[PDB]
C-alpha cells in the first residue's frame, strides 16, 4: 500500500454503506436418516480366491507286469590258453 | 553292425526256400567278412 498526501486514501469505508439485506441465515439443519434395507449373505463371481495355473507340470500313473522268461544260444566251448 | 559270428551264437545258416528249381539250379554266395586274432 501507498498512501499519498495531500490525496490521502479515505482513512476506512465510513458509515454511509449501503446494508442490502438481512439474509444472513444459515438454518441449521435437523434430520434422522436410515439404510436398512435386508442383506442376504452372498454375492455371485464367475470366480474368486482362485490362483490359477498358467501350465501345469507333466503327470502321470504308473504300471508293470510280467514275467521273467527267455530263449538264449551261448558262445562255444574254446581252448584254455595258460593258467 | 552284428556280424554272424559263430562260437558267440552257435551255427548259423542263409536259407533259401525254393518255389521252382530248374535243372543245373544253385546259389552263388558272396561273402564280406574280418578274421581277428582269434
Amino acid at each position: 500500500a501507498l498512501i499519498n498526501p495531500q490525496f490521502p486514501y479515505a482513512g476506512p469505508v465510513p458509515i454511509p454503506g449501503p446494508a442490502p439485506t438481512e439474509t444472513m441465515p444459515l438454518l441449521n439443519y435437523r434430520v434422522e436418516g436410515r439404510i436398512a434395507g435386508i442383506q442376504q449373505a452372498r454375492q455371485f463371481m464367475p470366480f474368486l480366491q482362485g490362483p490359477h495355473r498358467a501350465v501345469a507340470e507333466q503327470t502321470y500313473h504308473a504300471i508293470g507286469t510280467g514275467i521273467q522268461m527267455g530263449q538264449t544260444f551261448n558262445q562255444p566251448l574254446i581252448n584254455t590258453q595258460e593258467g | 553292425d552284428k556280424p554272424i559270428y559263430t562260437l558267440q551264437y552257435g551255427n548259423v545258416g542263409f536259407v533259401v526256400n525254393p518255389k521252382t528249381v530248374n535243372q543245373n539250379a544253385r546259389l552263388l554266395m558272396g561273402y564280406e567278412y574280418f578274421t581277428s586274432r582269434t
